[PDB]
């Protein structure tokens, strides 16, 4: 669904 | 061409419509020689899943490689990556399959959290390259860690990447697939010089039994195109969606429940669709470029763990060792990378012939470097320690 969020180099672990 | 491809063109792989369900176990894509084969008798539409691997197999050589590697996540609870440098070789058990060696992991910078990872600059990246090619290695792909604790009893992990959720994050396709685009493969049949990649995604989180498991994937060589020309973004709520941006237009083709083809613009796109698996092995017959210590000497960049590379630790790792082959002493990819790039007494002048040592197991030719200048010199300052 919604999507921005991002640079290259840092990944995130969505969790819940 | 790799030096695998140039042998993989000159082989047979028999034993061009059954042919996807023989050589089994049940096989998820065809080797990329094979589908090159089987038609012999990419810039910025639609996403396909795709039909060939560049890479079949991820095979680490022995389960300590794989094993000092977690350490970092154990004794901290943050997630932690590194890059696999190995080499490609002959998947015996695939008709004109590729596998991919790993001999080390190397642990670059980085800022490890319990949900985040960042890649920052390496410093030594070059280096590290130059220090690798001449031990007949190379980066074969990353590898990163998403382990999070569920049984504090039991010692188990949490088994969050399955068939209800995601095996690789939107976010992870896209760096995944920037690093095939960073690494390319070497083939005629494209207007560039090379057509896909060899770098090969390896996933630790927990499995189906909550135990650590290792699970390899690529990434689809579509993926590749809209990374590169930065038209694909994640998604904040959702692990298992990307998106396509506004610049070109694409989406995928699901079949919904009354079981017939559909196209929907990619607003998500499920990132199925983007996901290459290749398999993940542990050889029964174990494989040692590098000696395996009782004791090893200290992984590099483990400051936030007090374990650290210093002339303190190789004077304890060297004196554990005195009576140990020197070639196996020194026949470690952490502790050359440190004789090399440390700023006391590095090496990096008369390193070669010692790699040489190293790379081809030589013994006599190790024990003559041990008796170089630059050696005792070493060995007068180890003695120092107290």
């Amino acid at each position: 669904i919604p999507n921005y969020e991002f640079k290259l180099g840092k990944i995130t672990f969505i969790r819940n | 061409e790799d030096e695998i491809d140039q042998y993989l063109s000159k082989q047979d792989g028999k034993i061009d419509e059954d042919y996807l369900n023989h050589l089994e176990p049940p096989v998820k894509h065809m080797s990329f020689h094979a589908y090159i084969r089987k038609l012999t008798g990419i810039s910025c539409i639609t996403l396909n899943r795709q039909k060939y691997r560049h890479v079949d197999n991820i095979m680490f050589e022995n389960h300590t490689v794989a094993d000092r590697f977690l350490d970092f996540w154990r004794k901290t609870g943050n997630q932690h990556f590194g890059y696999l440098y190995g080499r490609y070789t002959e998947h015996k058990d695939i008709p004109l399959g590729i596998r991919a060696e790993v001999a080390a992991i190397y642990e670059p910078p980085q800022i490890g959290t319990q949900n985040s990872l960042e890649l920052l600059e390496d410093p030594k990246a070059e280096v590290v390259d130059e220090i690798a090619a001449k031990l007949g290695l190379r980066k074969v792909g990353w590898i990163f860690t998403d382990l999070v604790s569920e049984d504090t009893r039991k010692g188990t992990v949490r088994y969050s990447r399955n068939k209800d959720t995601y095996f690789l994050s939107s976010e992870e396709c896209i760096t995944a697939g920037d690093f095939q685009n960073k690494h390319p493969n070497m083939c005629r049949l494209s207007p560039d010089g090379h057509f896909g990649s060899k770098f090969v995604t390896a996933v630790a989180t927990g499995g189906p039994d909550n135990q650590v498991h290792f699970e390899g994937y690529q990434v689809s060589n579509q993926c590749m195109a809209l990374v590169r020309d930065e038209c694909l973004l994640p998604c904040k709520d959702a692990p298992e969606l990307g998106y396509a941006k506004e610049v070109p237009d694409v989406f995928y083709k699901d079949v919904d429940k009354f079981g017939n083809e559909i196209t929907q613009l990619a607003r998500p796109l499920p990132v199925e669709y983007l996901i290459i698996d290749i398999t993940t092995t542990f050889p029964k017959d174990p494989v040692y470029t590098f000696s395996i210590s009782q004791n090893p000497f200290p992984i590099e960049n483990r400051d936030v763990l007090g374990e650290t590379q210093d002339f303190h630790s190789l004077a304890t790792y060297l004196s554990q060792n005195t009576s140990s082959v020197f070639l196996d002493t020194i026949s470690d990819f952490h502790l050359l990378l440190f004789l090399v790039t440390n700023e006391v007494m590095p090496l990096q002048d008369s390193i070669s012939l010692l790699l040489e040592a190293v790379r081809t197991r030589n013994e006599e030719l190790a024990q003559t470097w041990k008796r170089s200048e630059q050696w005792a010199t070493i060995e007068q300052l180890c003695s120092t320690v107290g």
